[PDB]
Parts: C-alpha cells; sequence; structure tokens
C-alpha cells in the first residue's frame, strides 16, 4: 500500500535488474512465506528516494515502524537515517557542521553496530576522511558481539 | 539614421519602465547605489 | 376493489427534470461545430483579391 | 446566454453605485470629415455629446478627456491643476492614447492629423506650450478615427475610412508604414490583444481584418450581414469578443499559441461562436415591465477578464432607443462564459455615452462611465 | 385517461412512472428527488435508459433516456448537478441532483411501428421492440457522414432481401407475435428476444 | 526564501500542537516569527498574506503595527491583542503563536517563548521588543 | 425457500446493481482463477447482502 502511494513504477524502477524480473515470477505466498531480498530492496529503494531526491528520511521510517514488525524494521531506519547522514556529509562545504553530520551518523550506528557492514561503513568514512568514526564504531562493533568478555 | 538617437532615449525609458512594471516594489531589495535606487523610485512613481 | 386513496391536500414539491438552459448548445452537445461568421480560407475569394477585391 | 437571464434595471430614480458580493449596490444620487466621425465616434452620440472621448493612463491615476470645444484636458489624482491642451491643428477630436511605459505621452486623433502631446508628469501646467505637440499626418489618411499603441510602447496604430491601410507610425524615429490592403473599405477601429501580438481591424463594409505584429500578416472575415461595429480581447489576447451592425449578438473568436514554426499565420479558428443574445425581451419590475434588447455600440473588459460592461443601444421601439449598460460576469478558462451581473443606472434622465475600466485598481474593476449630462461617474466592481 | 407505465433505473438511483404523454422519475429509497418532462405531445409506449457510446456526447453527459410513441423515437441526455474534481469524499450516494437536457439530441420515426420494450449494451448499442415481432436498434455518431446520419433506426428481424416478396403474401401468412421483451448478454456479446406466443 | 529554506533544518519533521496551517510546506507561525527575528516585516507580511484565509483580524493588527514608525499598535489596538490572548493564546499549543503575539502586543512579560527563543540573544531579542518607554494607565503593569 | 406479502400489484420487480470484486489474473495464476465467481459463502466479507 505504501509502494503504490509512494508513486510504485518509480521505486521498482531504481531496483537493480534481476530483482526487477524476480518480481513477475515470485508469487503474493513467496514474497510472504520464502523471500527477503525483493521486501528489503522495495524499502531499500523508497528510502534511496527520499536521500536522493532529498526529503528527511524520518518521515518515511517512523511509518515502516508502524507497518513492518517482522523481525522489528527500527533498525533498516536506524541504517538508513545513519546512511541519510552519511551521504550529506559528501555534499556538506562547511566543515565544522560536516563535523557535526559525521558524529550524528556515527551515533545512529553505535546503536545498531550487532547488525552493521562495518566494512562497507569504515570504508565509507574512509571516503570522508573520517577516521574518527573509524576507531568509534569499530569498537563499538566488538563492544556488544562479546558484552562478557 | 537621424532620428535613431531618439528612438534609442525612447527604447531606454521603455526597458527601464518594462522592468518597473514586472518586478514592482520587489525592486526595494535590489542592491544598487543610493541615486540609482532614489532613480528606480521615479520610474516606479511614473514621474519619467 | 377501487384504486388507491388520495393524499391529504398540499403545494407541490414536484420540480422539472429539463432544465431551460438560455444557451442553445445541441450542435455543441455532439462534439462538433456547425454554423457561424467565418474565416475566408477559399481559392475564389483570394483570386478575387488579387484581380478585384470584395 | 441572453437578455432573459438578467436580474430587472433598479426602479425608475436609483444609480447603481458599486457592485459587491455580485450584487448592484443602488443609492438615489453619486459624409464630410465631420460626419464621418460622428459614423465612428466610440460615444453614443458624439456629434452633440460635451464629451468626445475618455481615456485612462495605462498604469496610474491620471487620464484624458476630448470635449466639444476641442480641448483636451488631463487629470491627475495627485493634482489639482488640469492641463488645457489646444494646437493650431487640434479640431473635431476622435479618439485618445496614452503610450505604455511612459509618464508623460498622449496621442490624439483629429480632423487633419495625429498630435502627439508630450507632458511633464512632474510640472503639469494649466496650458502646456504648442511646442510639447508633435504632429504626424500623411495625404489620404484624413480625417483620424482611432489611435492604439502597442502594449510594448514602441508602436502606435492610426485608422481613418477614407483609406485601405492601416499606418503604423514610430514616434521616436519619426517614420510611417502603411498596410495597404487590395480594396474593400478603409479603416474604422483598432484594437491590439495585451500579448502585442495580434490586431483587430474594423471597415465601414461587412467585412474585418486581423493582423499579426510579427510578421504582417492578414486574416480575413467576411461574412457578416453588417459592418463589424466593435469588440474586445481577453486579457491572455487568445478569446476576441465582437459584434455586428443590425446583429443583436455577441460573438466570439478563438486564437490558439504559436506551439508550432514557419509560417506568419495570424491562425483564428475557423468559424466564431455565438454565447449572449440581445434580442427585443421583456422583464418585469416593481414599476411594471421594461423592455430591453438592440445592437451592441460598445464593449470593455476589465484587466482581470472577470467583468464584461456591454454598452447597448435600443432600437425605436424599445426604451425610446436610449443606449445601457448591461454587465456580465465573464470567465476565460477552460470554458468561455457570459454570465448575467446586472444592469448599470445613471441620474434620472442621464444616457449613457461612453464607457471603459480602469487599467490599475487594486481592487476587482473600476467601470468610467460618461454621461449625457456632462457628468462622469466611477462605478467600483469589488472582487 | 389512457396508459400508465411504471419501472425502475437502478445505475441512477431513480424509479420512474409515465401518465397518457408525460413522464416522473424519483429516488426509489426515500421518494425524494421527484421531477418530471414535459416536452411531448403523444402517449408514451416505451421507456429505457441508455449507458452513452464514449466521444459523441460531452462528459456531463452520463446517461441518456430513451422514449417511444405511436409516431417517433425521442433521445435526452442525463447529467447531474455540481460533483466537483475532487478527492477526501466518501462514496455516499447520487444526491448530486439530476438533470435531463432541453434540447432532444435525437428524434427517429417509428414508421407506425409501435414499440414496446427499450435496452442497450455496455458499449451503447440501443436496442428496441417492434410489435411487428421485430428487433430495431438506433445506430448513432458524432458527425453526418457524407452517406451517413448523425442518428438512424435498423431493422434486425427483416431479411435484406424482403423488398422482393409481395405484401399480399406477408399480409395472409403472418399474425402479430409483439416482442414484449429483449435480454443483452454482455459477458458473451449475445442477444435475446421473447415474443407474446412465447418465441 | 531564505526563512522557507532555514525550516527545512529548524522544522525537519511536523511538530504536533501548531496551528492555523501551512504556507509552501511549512507552518504559519513558524514563517511569521523567523521572518520578524531577521527583522523582515515585509518577508513575514508574504506570509499574512498568504494565510490571511486563517489568520483573519491578525492581519489587520500586523498591518497596524507596520504603520507606526516604532513597531507599535495603537493602545486602542494593543489591549485588544492583550484581551484576546490573555482569553486563547496563553495557554495555546504553539508556541510561534504566542511569541509573535507576546511581541506584537507587548504582553506576558511573565513568558520566556523557550520553545521558540534558542539563545541569550533570543531572550533579549523578546524582551527589547516588549519594552515600553510610556505611561499609559491601560498598560497593566504585569504586561509593563 | 421463502415468501413475503406485497401491497397491491408488482408493478416493477429489479436488482441493485452488483459490486464485483476484480479477479487479480497475473502471468502466474491466468490459469488457476476460475471464470466462473465464487458462491456467496467465499465472498461474504467483501460483497454486502
Amino acid at each position: 500500500k505504501l509502494l503504490c502511494e509512494h508513486q510504485f513504477t518509480i521505486i521498482v524502477a531504481e531496483l537493480q535488474k534481476e530483482l526487477q524480473e524476480q518480481l513477475k515470477i515470485t508469487t503474493f505466498k513467496d514474497l510472504v512465506i520464502r523471500d527477503k531480498e525483493l521486501t528489503g530492496a522495495l524499502i531499500a529503494s523508497l528510502i534511496n528516494c527520499y536521500i536522493r531526491d532529498n526529503a528527511a528520511v524520518d518521515g518515511i521510517s517512523l511509518h515502516l515502524q508502524d507497518i513492518c514488525p517482522l523481525l522489528y524494521s527500527t533498525d533498516d531506519a536506524i541504517c538508513s537515517k545513519a546512511n541519510e547522514l552519511l551521504q550529506r556529509s559528501r555534499q556538506v562545504q562547511n566543515k565544522t557542521e560536516k563535523e557535526r553530520m559525521l558524529r550524528e551518523s556515527l551515533k545512529e550506528y553505535q546503536k545498531i553496530s550487532n547488525q552493521v557492514d562495518l566494512s562497507n561503513v569504515c570504508a565509507q568514512y574512509r571516503q570522508v576522511r573520517f577516521y574518527e568514526g573509524v576507531v568509534e564504531l569499530s569498537l563499538t562493533a566488538a563492544e556488544k558481539k562479546d558484552p562478557q568478555g | 539614421y537621424k532620428t535613431l538617437r531618439f528612438a534609442f532615449r525612447a527604447s531606454l525609458k521603455t526597458a527601464i519602465y518594462r522592468i518597473t512594471t514586472t518586478f514592482g516594489e520587489h525592486l526595494n531589495a535590489v542592491q544598487a547605489s543610493a541615486e540609482h535606487q532614489k532613480r528606480l523610485q521615479q520610474f516606479l512613481e511614473f514621474k519619467e | 376493489t377501487p384504486t388507491q386513496p388520495g393524499s391529504t391536500p398540499r403545494i407541490s414539491t414536484m420540480r422539472p427534470l429539463a432544465t431551460a438552459y438560455k444557451a442553445s448548445t445541441s450542435d455543441y452537445q455532439v462534439i462538433s461545430d456547425r454554423q457561424t461568421p467565418k474565416k475566408d480560407e477559399s481559392l475564389v475569394s483570394k483570386a478575387m483579391e488579387y484581380m478585384f477585391g470584395w | 446566454c441572453s437578455l432573459g437571464l438578467f436580474p430587472p434595471p433598479p426602479p425608475r430614480g436609483q444609480v447603481t453605485l458599486y457592485e459587491h458580493n455580485n450584487e448592484l449596490v443602488t443609492g438615489s444620487s453619486y459624409l464630410r470629415s465631420e460626419d464621418l466621425i460622428a459614423e465612428f465616434a466610440q460615444v453614443t452620440n458624439w456629434s452633440s455629446c460635451c464629451l468626445r472621448v475618455f481615456a485612462w493612463h495605462p498604469h496610474t491615476n491620471k487620464f484624458a478627456v476630448a470635449l466639444l470645444d476641442d480641448s483636451v484636458r488631463v487629470y491627475n489624482a495627485s493634482s489639482t491643476i488640469v492641463p488645457s491642451l489646444k494646437h493650431r491643428l487640434q479640431r473635431n477630436v476622435a479618439s485618445l492614447a496614452w503610450k505604455p511605459l511612459s509618464a508623460s505621452v498622449l496621442a490624439v486623433a483629429c480632423q487633419s492629423c495625429i498630435l502627439i502631446w508630450t507632458l511633464d508628469p512632474t510640472s503639469l501646467s494649466t496650458r502646456p506650450s504648442s511646442g510639447c505637440a508633435q504632429v504626424l499626418s500623411h495625404p489620404g489618411h484624413t480625417p483620424v478615427t482611432s489611435l492604439a499603441w502597442a502594449p510594448s510602447g514602441g508602436r502606435l496604430l492610426s485608422a481613418s475610412p477614407v483609406d485601405a491601410a492601416i499606418r503604423v507610425w514610430d514616434v521616436s524615429t519619426e517614420t510611417c508604414v502603411p498596410l495597404p490592403w487590395f480594396r474593400g473599405g478603409g479603416v474604422t477601429n483598432l484594437l491590439w490583444s495585451p500579448d502585442g501580438s495580434k490586431i483587430l481591424a474594423t471597415t465601414p463594409s461587412a467585412v474585418f481584418r486581423v493582423w499579426e505584429a510579427q510578421m504582417w500578416t492578414c486574416e480575413r472575415w467576411p461574412t457578416l450581414s453588417g459592418r463589424c461595429q466593435t469588440g474586445c480581447w481577453s486579457p491572455d489576447g487568445s478569446r476576441l469578443l465582437f459584434t455586428v451592425l443590425g446583429e443583436p449578438l455577441i460573438y466570439s473568436l478563438s486564437f490558439p499559441e504559436r506551439c508550432g514554426e514557419g509560417k506568419g499565420c495570424v491562425g483564428g479558428a475557423k468559424s466564431a461562436t455565438i454565447v449572449a443574445d440581445l434580442s427585443e425581451t421583456t422583464i418585469q419590475t416593481p414599476d411594471g415591465e421594461e423592455r430591453l434588447g438592440g445592437e451592441a455600440h460598445s464593449m470593455v473588459w476589465d484587466p482581470s477578464g472577470e467583468r464584461l460592461a456591454v454598452l447597448m443601444k435600443g432600437k425605436p421601439r424599445v426604451q425610446d432607443g436610449k443606449p445601457v449598460i448591461l454587465l456580465f460576469r465573464t470567465r476565460n478558462s477552460p470554458v468561455f462564459e457570459l454570465l448575467p451581473c446586472g444592469i448599470i443606472q445613471g441620474e434620472p434622465g442621464a444616457q449613457p455615452q461612453l464607457i471603459t475600466f480602469h487599467p490599475s485598481f487594486n481592487k476587482g474593476a473600476l467601470l468610467s462611465v460618461g454621461w449625457s449630462t456632462g457628468r462622469i461617474a466611477h462605478i467600483p466592481l469589488y472582487f | 385517461q389512457c396508459n400508465c407505465m411504471m419501472g425502475v433505473f437502478p445505475p441512477i438511483s431513480r424509479a420512474w412512472l409515465t401518465i397518457d404523454s408525460d413522464i416522473f422519475m424519483w429516488n426509489y429509497e426515500d421518494g425524494g428527488d421527484l421531477a418530471y418532462f414535459d416536452g411531448l405531445s403523444e402517449t408514451i409506449l416505451a421507456v429505457g435508459l441508455v449507458k452513452p457510446k464514449a466521444g459523441i456526447f460531452q462528459p456531463h453527459v452520463r446517461h441518456l433516456l430513451v422514449l417511444a410513441t405511436p409516431v417517433d423515437i425521442v433521445i435526452l441526455g442525463l447529467s447531474y448537478a455540481n460533483l466537483q474534481t475532487g478527492s477526501g469524499v466518501l462514496n455516499d450516494s447520487l444526491s448530486g441532483g439530476m438533470q435531463l437536457l432541453p434540447d432532444p439530441l435525437y428524434s427517429l420515426p417509428t414508421d407506425n411501428t409501435y414499440l414496446l420494450t427499450i435496452t442497450s449494451t455496455d458499449n451503447g448499442r440501443i436496442f428496441l421492440a417492434g410489435k411487428d415481432g421485430c428487433l430495431y436498434e438506433v445506430a448513432y455518431q458524432a458527425e453526418a457522414g457524407w452517406f451517413s446520419q448523425r442518428c438512424r433506426k435498423i431493422n434486425h428481424s427483416k431479411s435484406s432481401l424482403s423488398f422482393l416478396v409481395p405484401s399480399l403474401l406477408q399480409f395472409t401468412f403472418s399474425e402479430d407475435d409483439p416482442i414484449l421483451q429483449i435480454a443483452i448478454d454482455n459477458s458473451r456479446n449475445i442477444l435475446y428476444t421473447r415474443s407474446e406466443k412465447g418465441v | 526564501q531564505l526563512v522557507r529554506s532555514f525550516l527545512n533544518i529548524k522544522l525537519p519533521a511536523p511538530l504536533p500542537g501548531l496551528q492555523d496551517g501551512e504556507v509552501e510546506g511549512h507552518p504559519v507561525w513558524a514563517l511569521i516569527y523567523y521572518c520578524m527575528r531577521c527583522g523582515d516585516l515585509l518577508a513575514a507580511s508574504q506570509v499574512v498574506n498568504r494565510a490571511q484565509h486563517q489568520l483573519g483580524e491578525f492581519k489587520t493588527w500586523f498591518q497596524e503595527y507596520m504603520n507606526s514608525k516604532d513597531r507599535r499598535l495603537s493602545p486602542a489596538t494593543e489591549n485588544k491583542l492583550r484581551l484576546h490572548y490573555r482569553r486563547a493564546l496563553r495557554n495555546n499549543t504553539d508556541p510561534y503563536k504566542r511569541a509573535v503575539y507576546c511581541i506584537i502586543g507587548r504582553c506576558d512579560v511573565t513568558d520566556n517563548q523557550s520553545e521558540v527563543a534558542d539563545k541569550t540573544e533570543d531572550y533579549l531579542w523578546l524582551k527589547l521588543n516588549q519594552v515600553c518607554f510610556d505611561d499609559d494607565g491601560t498598560s497593566s503593569p504585569q504586561d509593563r | 425457500q421463502m415468501t413475503a406479502g406485497v401491497d397491491g400489484h408488482s408493478w416493477a420487480l429489479s436488482a441493485i446493481d452488483e459490486l464485483k470484486v476484480d479477479k487479480i489474473i497475473t502471468p502466474l495464476n491466468k490459469d488457476h482463477i476460475p471464470i466462473t465467481d465464487s458462491p456467496v459463502v467465499v465472498q461474504q466479507h467483501m460483497l454486502p447482502p
């Protein structure tokens, strides 16, 4: 319903083509019982429209949290907010505000750190010279893998 | 070509009026010299 | 057996179903144009405006 | 639409003061070259009326009035001083036209010339010098009946019923450019569209010609029972209203925009439409019958395009042949509509002699009316 | 004085009644929107609602009313008040007060064939039942083509070569079996008829 | 246009309590307030003209306040606003709708607009617009 | 089977228009959806009396 209302045909055209063709052969009972990549990629495309076309992802993340308690889609929504701030930090030319939005982006990833692609996030920090968040998030991604020592 | 200089004086006054009659009082926000803003007001008030 | 009983006497609430619309529109209620003053497109009148001019 | 949809005229002693809520609120008060001007003048009785022409300045509360003594007077809301204009060539004034994109320039049509008065807008003296009056004329273009400036301020037109050529003037290089057509009549009245791209030209005959201000092309309309008497463009110029002498009809004609290249063609629809009728009707009033209908002598639209004022003249069977002001509410998109508003009435025993709207009134519209008493009224229409 | 016919048109939320020459319509769920039509001078013999063919009439003409008398077949346009193109309103009733056009869109003579029942397809082909055992159709279009009227009546029971049969052989071996009913299958594009004598 | 752009940073989500609606995607009272806080009563007047149909008499009071030199209603309208605010707005769910009234009508010196004034400059600016130099008996001392 | 009494002669008798639920026939289930509609016990949620 949410994908129909956010103009559908747009969000489906943002997908990888291999998923655009899989979408035509997966039945609703396959999408419910068996699939995860089509459902995750449709959420990811909906949010990449918000990030690219520069809406605030908070105003779709909070809607996905009412309608997608599977396992709770709060962590996809936090990762999406952490990513929104990280990709906007690549366009911010105001240094102190880039250092703000990187320490904000970091404090979203520092919640969900057990489930973060730390290699990709820390490489995406190298791509903005944010070596501070590479030390912090990589410790906060060991901190909670072994909380017992 | 003998009278074309009166056409230049006439078309410069129509050209300045053609900008005061689209932007109107938004032209008070336009950064210019104080005597140019004072001249621009004479082309809003229709004194020219 | 008799027919139906009459109402208690009133003043009628009944309206016309056809509205008295004062614009002659039948020839445009179907998607068309038909007749009015018109544009001089013809070759004969254009030849007249080279030869005579009415 | 027709007169058979209008509200009654107000009772035979009330004056219409303004429109508000779409209601008209009332109160108790607020040929030779001479007779060839009288055949085509915008004033319903120009040969006997004290007032020969009225014209607003196209951007400000300044106006010009031509009178039966061939004075032109200038009035302004910020001046108690009234310039009295009279040149040695000024006779039988037929038309007035202020220049757009200027404070300071007025054209006047006379029996033997055009006069372009230059007027010092801060120094409005009671009688300016006869040098402040640039004379324009050409052989055969006499008398001059009508004058029309281009909206962009760089061109002027003039009309003469004797002359099978519209005269375009540049007033600044001082050039004259006849647009000669291959017979039919000469030029009676002239009207630009507001884009400055289209021009209506009427004649003494059952033919009008519309013209293009880009490539100077012509399109021809000869399928009328009488002469085309008057007309008006919509604010976008996409619609042209017109009326014909002997025909009780307001016609409309459309002109779509040039979404396509490579031809100067004026581009009107192949047909007009009929939208409002002015047939010889009755309406019931507290004073008994009134009777209406006749021929539309002048039509003027507001700058907003939401009010059309129509100066009808009755036939000698209807209100003794008096002229009457009808007011329509108008719409220009998506459909074109002529809804009634009502009937505008003046001082008891007056006749309406001329109508025109104000070009820059920041509260709906403002209708100037010139009366047979020699009075001028200004009736606001609030929207 | 002489005739009465009463019926329902569900797809407009209105019932209908005729009295001699005249027709009356109201909403069947309340007794409301009672409205009549007087544009006749001959007895109504049949009534029918029609779903219009697209691209012929203007978009306010959502339905047509069809009437038939001893002499003519009258076609009128039906429209609805003040249904503005907004959103955020629920599906509550056809209370946009119903209106006929005062211009008949078309008229078409009977040939003196009394007509008794009228119907149409979901594609706007109008079918009429004649007393002469005949099915008829109204074939209509927007313009007048060089060899085709804007509107006309057609007969589907009288075979195209029937003008070669002397009528003295018809008036000796035919006996009026009126078509009292037409039924239409828009799900298979089939048409059915039933007569008085149950053919 | 600067203030409408700044609201994409200060109000990146709609706050549940704001009143009288939106202009161009942003709240009417926030668009009035930040135009006033940056001194542009002409930019604030654009909002007050755009939202006239909700603002009602606030447009006529704002236009009285725009036509003194000194950011003043007459005592004959400032005390209309005091007698409106102390009945309808002191306990409102929109704090921009409080702050703009507390300024324009010099009322509730006992409110600091702490949901709208971010800094010590904004306390200074609030109280400095609330200042009088004048001795009307009509000015009740809890507003003076 | 059921009966009811009617006051006067039945001058007319009609149904009112069916709501019908469109069958989402896709490249997959096109051979598996009945052309006929289900009986009312199968549709008595989505369809009113």
